[PDB]
């Protein structure tokens, strides 16, 4: 006889990072659309990070990213079709410039999301991080309107709180985008507005400077006769609320206390 | 079907080629399984004239005297073989294809045979060998190469799908390709009758089987044999010539998907009549067969006085008596449309399958008999030289088809095309269709021979099909999905991700048949299965599966007789049968287990498993508590039920030791449960900043006592702060009361908001060892550091 | 796909017994009527459509019965992944696109479609596919499709 | 503006794209399932651990770091993987361990690395006392993942 109610072997059992489990759900929500995931670099040119998505420099849209600017010599920075880049480095404070590299290297139409590791000079508070993540959005194509954006925004609502769940769109700016746009979902629970993301139609000085630098490459242009809309979104605050994590340092503290929490969480 | 293609050529003159038209006929809805080159004839093989046939005396051979260009001599053995026939001679010479043994001169039974006569199997044409190929006498100028009337043909091997019976005739897949634009050449049926009564009369005494049924008369017949062209025309199509009339009525079936059979007046009697056959009453059929009919069979019967008698199994085969022969002079023609279920029923009953009956059961023009009479006969007065009457002997009247309303911009709106309504309406046409009306919705009304054409949706097939498939451009649909179609992929989605957080575990995926040996209930000690069926593939898979490990260890078995694993950790999911179809999960464990290959501890068996389990449910957030219980199919010794976040959802244990045994299988362990497993939603707890108490303690305990029930009360009353509780060690012996044992606990407590007071903690401890003994359990350890 | 329907001869039955089994309809309900495995999982764009309102896309992946003999290329136990699109103007056009999509999905932009009509009593037009595979240089016979038959609706509609 | 969703057919140069992508989420599930408990770290590097993990000095370092800590880019994903470790023994006092974290790390160029971490007594029965530990449990598992993945793995001194 043998007691059956006895622990067995302590075979170790995995999960997965929260963040890793809201991305996840992310680009699920998106590949239903149609949506592909692609990835770029953490460290950036000034080039793809700034210039190339119309922000200047001493441009005081400049100041809506607190930059780190690094420094040493012997990094290769790769651009889209593998050539060696230049200009000053420092690390992505946003997944956007993925949006620029996408595009020299490929052909619309298309869409695309791309999450990723972000970076902003910040104090690490309760809801702030200076290490966090974002999911970028970008269709490019013949036709493309902001009518589209919106049914996108509303499918992600939709897919994310359920049929109760209502969408926002107010203007807001961004060098990149005109319109510019910031977008809210209805979260029917909380019974509160969450301002999700921004967004808007693809600048026409991006899809130049696309263009520009695949003919600087021998490629020809191929974003003269379309549109397209992007949006950005912050993916802590919605890994948040949806698992009710109080403070967003829990991410990156590394305590296994607060990870084993999310085995579970499919 | 086979499609001979200089025939159909002969309604579809155009035809470009065999590999153009088996391109046309994909692209209208007909597949070709096969082309093939079909009647190569050496030049070797000419046409003979019987002058005589003279039989050697004390053999069963016969000399036959041909008249060949010059007279030439040749032996034949076949029944057959007569004076006043053509043949096939193979000259001394000739390579045939059957024989592959250079025909030559040679002597038989004291004569010279100068080559010899063929069969259709010896000549190449068709698979029958018992006879001489026979021939109009006067075909070909005595000597020619039969190649000469007989060129090599290529055929197409047809699928004909069942909504278009039309198609079963080489003229209905003539029009078909007509409505690409191909000119069309419809056989003229030239006759000369003559009015007079017919000599016999029609009842039809079933008009339910028999719906539409008609009777032609043609007497002063010469039946011989079919001229070349028709003989080459039904060889290719998979028939053998018998003579005039017989090849006729085939031919006319093969043209026109319409079955017809004539019956030898000499046997009709009075009158046909077509009733259902009378228990008992017996009908040898065409293939020799001797038959008894059953009360629901269709016949085609003849009367005489007082008495009726079967002459054929309607619609299916003609009977061997009344069949048209040599000396036949006059027959009555049965041209008709019967019930296709009947034919279908009696088919089956009779274990049949004919070209007729095959036609019948696809369904038949339900107007066509009168224009087929007139193929016929028309072929008849030029083949067998026969007189026919003016009238019919007609029952039934079917009524022709109705109206379809059809609008060209539904059709286009449906296929996402823009055909100008032009296109669409002339096409129509050409399918003969009758069109009235002018727009937007019209009034097309059908062929009759079009039994697949009876809504809109059918029409605007007709148009795409004709202005081709691959005209119709490539799109994607955009819409917001219907609210209630939300989150309906969960449960799948739910299932797939158990399958793969399995398979990384460490389990390996197996499929096993939804099928069960109703035998297997006994052996492996089940309930009989609830689910059984009628039509099995064997006896062993005569049941519908109840569990899902009996098939787990049957292949356990056969994979330690192809192979010999050493271990084994398998999984599968699939359905169950059992007062409801579910889903479940099982899993099976085998092997010495797992530890270092070259040393010799090992972890196995049920804690093995149970192992892997609890790591499963770690991973998917869900408790798993094993309590012990019993089951037929498992060690009584090594058994218990599974309990996911509660509720009892499977089993777990050692496969029983008798089952194992009668299996001839080391212990095997295993487990069951059912899907969807329990679903636990998140209930995030933030983890406390403070330090955390550990205290240890063992408890005593009886031997019997199960460890679940000891951790349950520890735990239970370890009160609101205790943060874990494990088992570190397990003993049972000196300076213990025997049959008594310790668990060995780890406790920890932890306050969320402040430090525990070491107040707090003793008293914890205390509440325990509290009602740790008012259950009746010791305590070898308090208060331990 | 009446009884005694040449059409029934595409799906060689397995036909089911014994009494005590509940077959629950898409609504929950107690559904009645001769039980036999599946031959297809065409059935089950029956049962979602009563169970759900248009416009939607499903695909149905499952476990499929015909009795037949066993060997190198034929099961009596295999499975299907059928597709099911309903909406307002949804058109033939589009159910190109999607078999479009679906092989240069598999096979790489270098494959192609190929649509010829053929016969199911569930759709009309009916249709059977083919994909070029570039690497095997062939064309390979996919599956079938249509336009959803306007009595499959009607049957929907009835229950 | 009203609701809409596009319609077309993705230009042939965006087949497959999303390979990559795919690729290493599988490979985190997998892991996840084999028993590995993820981590995520900050890409920052303290430059005194060049020193202290015995590591090449860090090739890209911050003009305006958030702290001298924090002053470099990693260069590898264990020693943050070994530093959790020792607060995870302060905090709470994990008796074993089986992490894993996937990171972005810079050195020459930017690539993309797969850590682990095994710490412990071991597996084994909690009342019983042998165990499976060290060295072999995780080679041990490390080879069940590359039998998982189909890849040959072998482990060279
Ligand atoms: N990239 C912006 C957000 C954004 C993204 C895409 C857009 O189209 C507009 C705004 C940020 O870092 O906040
Ligand atoms: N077997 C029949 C062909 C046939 C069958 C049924 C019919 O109703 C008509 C014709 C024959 O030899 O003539
Ligand atoms: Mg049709």
């Amino acid at each position: 006889r043998v007691d059956v109610s006895l622990p067995g072997a302590s075979l170790f059992s995995g999960g997965l990072h929260p963040i890793t489990l809201m991305e996840r759900e992310l680009v699920e929500i998106f590949r239903a659309l149609g949506y592909q995931a692609v990835e770029g670099p953490e460290v950036e040119s000034e080039f793809f990070n700034f210039d190339a998505l119309n922000i200047p420099e001493h441009h005081p849209a400049r100041d809506m990213w607190d930059t780190f600017w690094l420094t040493g010599e012997g990094f290769r920075l790769e651009g889209p079709l593998g050539e060696e880049v230049e200009g000053r480095l420092l690390l992505r404070t946003h997944t956007s410039p993925m949006q620029v590299r996408y595009m020299v290297a490929h052909t619309p139409p298309f869409r695309i999301v791309v999450p990723g590791r972000v970076f902003r000079f910040e104090q690490t508070d309760a809801t702030h991080e200076a290490v966090f993540h974002q999911l970028e959005g970008l269709v490019v194509g013949e036709g493309i309107a902001m009518a589209h954006l919106k049914g996108a925004i509303y499918e992600l609502a939709q897919a994310l709180f359920g049929p109760d769940s209502k969408v926002r769109f107010q203007p807001v700016y961004f060098p990149f985008v005109e319109p510019g746009a910031q977008f809210a979902v209805w979260w029917p629970e909380g019974g509160k507005w969450l301002e999700l993301g921004g967004a808007g139609m693809v600048h026409p000085k991006v899809f130049q400077a696309v263009d520009a630098y695949r003919e600087r490459l021998g490629l020809p242009p191929a974003y003269r006769g379309v549109t397209g809309f992007a949006f950005g979104l912050g993916v802590e605050r919605l890994a948040m609320l949806r698992y009710g994590i109080p403070d967003i340092r829990y991410f990156f503290g590394g305590r296994l206390k607060f990870l084993e929490q999310f085995k579970g969480v499919l | 079907m086979r499609v001979p293609f200089s025939w159909l050529k002969a309604y579809v003159p155009e035809l470009e080629s065999p590999e153009v038209l088996e391109e046309r006929l994909a692209g209208l809805g007909f597949e070709t399984d096969r082309i093939e080159r079909v009647f190569p004839i050496p030049r070797g093989v000419v046409f003979a004239r019987v002058l005589e046939a003279h039989p050697i005396p004390g053999t069963r051979l016969k000399r036959l005297v041909l008249d060949a260009g010059r007279t030439v001599e040749v032996v034949s053995g076949a029944e057959n073989a007569r004076k006043g026939i053509g043949v096939a001679l193979a000259l001394p010479g000739t390579e045939l294809p059957g024989l592959g043994q250079k025909v030559g001169e040679r002597v038989i039974q004291g004569v010279r045979s100068f080559g010899m006569a063929l069969s259709p199997r010896e000549l190449g044409v068709g698979e029958y060998g018992g006879g001489l190929l026979e021939f109009p006498e006067d075909a070909l100028p005595p000597g020619t190469p039969l190649s000469e009337a007989w060129p090599e043909e290529v055929v197409l091997d047809l699928e004909v799908t069942p909504n278009r019976p039309d198609a079963l005739g080489l003229l209905g897949l003539a029009r078909d390709l007509h409505a690409l634009g191909y000119a069309l050449v419809e056989p003229e049926a030239a006759l000369k009758a003559e009015a007079l009564p017919l000599p016999f009369a029609l009842k039809v005494e079933d008009p339910e089987g028999a719906p539409h049924f008609t009777l032609g008369y043609a007497f002063g017949l010469r039946v011989a044999p079919s001229p070349l062209w028709m003989q080459r025309a039904l060889f290719a199509a998979g028939m053998r010539p018998i003579n005039n009339v017989v090849d006729v009525t085939n031919y006319v079936m093969l043209e026109r998907a319409q079955p017809m059979h004539a019956f030898d007046l000499r046997f009709v009697g009075e009158g046909i009549a077509v009733r259902r056959a009378r228990e008992g009453e017996r009908l040898k059929t065409l293939d020799g067969v001797e038959r008894t009919l059953h009360p629901e069979d269709l016949v085609i019967a003849g009367w005489r006085g007082e008495e009726s008698f079967p002459l054929g199994l309607a619609g299916v085969m003609g009977g061997a008596e009344s069949e048209v022969r040599e000396d036949t002079e006059a027959i009555a023609l049965e041209v008709a449309c019967f019930d296709p279920v009947s034919i279908r029923k009696t088919a089956r009953r009779h274990g049949l399958r004919t070209e007729a009956s095959h036609r019948f059961e696809r369904g038949v023009d339900p107007l066509g008999q009168v224009p087929a009479q007139r193929r016929a006969l028309s072929l008849l007065q030029a083949l067998a030289g026969a007189r026919v009457a003016e009238a019919l002997l007609e029952a039934g009247s079917p009524k022709p088809p109705e109206a379809i309303p059809f609008r060209p911009e539904y059709a286009n709106r449906l296929l996402g095309t823009s055909y100008p309504e032009a296109e669409q309406i002339a096409i129509l046409k050409r399918l003969g269709c009758r069109v009235e009306g002018e727009g937007p919705t019209y009034r097309v009304t059908p062929p009759s021979h079009r039994l697949d054409l009876r809504l809109e949706e059918d029409l605007v097939e007709e148009v795409a099909r004709i202005q081709g498939y691959e005209t119709i451009p490539l799109a994607l649909p955009a819409f917001f999905p219907a609210p209630d179609n939300r989150g309906v992929e969960a449960p799948y989605r739910k299932e797939q991700r158990l399958r793969e957080v399995l398979s990384g575990l460490g389990f390996q995926e197996v499929y096993t048949y939804s099928f069960m040996d109703p035998e297997d209930a006994r052996r492996f000690r089940l309930d009989p299965p609830r689910l059984l069926l009628l039509n099995p593939l064997a006896p062993e898979k005569a049941a519908l599966r109840t569990h899902l490990f009996p098939g787990l260890v049957r292949v356990l078995k056969e994979n330690l007789d192809l192979d010999r694993p050493e271990r084994a950790l398998l999984f599968e999911v699939g359905r169950v049968f059992r007062e409801r179809e579910e889903t479940h999960l099982a899993g099976l464990l085998f092997g010495e287990g797992v530890g270092l290959p070259w040393a010799k501890e090992r972890l196995s068996g049920y804690f093995l498993l149970k192992g892997y389990l609890e790591a499963l449910f770690a991973r998917l957030g869900l408790a798993f508590r094993v309590e012990a219980q019993a089951f037929p199919f498992l060690h009584p010794g090594v058994s218990g039920r599974v309990l996911v976040e509660g509720e009892e959802v499977g089993f777990l244990g050692a496969l029983h030791p008798e089952i194992a045994q009668e299996l001839e299988l080391p212990p095997v362990h295993l487990f069951e449960l059912r899907l969807p497993l329990p679903d636990k939603p998140l209930a995030f707890q933030d983890p406390s900043r403070h330090p955390a108490a550990f205290r240890d303690l063992a408890v005593v305990v009886p031997a019997p006592t199960p460890y679940g029930e000891v951790e349950a009360l520890v735990r239970e009353a370890a009160g609101p702060y205790l943060e874990s509780l494990a088992l570190f060690d397990l003993y049972q012996g000196p300076p213990l009361p025997e049959g008594h044992k310790s668990l060995a606990f780890h406790l920890r407590f932890r306050h969320p908001k402040r430090t525990l007071r070491d107040e707090e903690v003793e008293e914890a401890v205390s509440r325990v060892a509290e009602a740790l003994r008012a259950r009746g359990f010791g305590l070898r350890g308090l208060d331990t550091p």
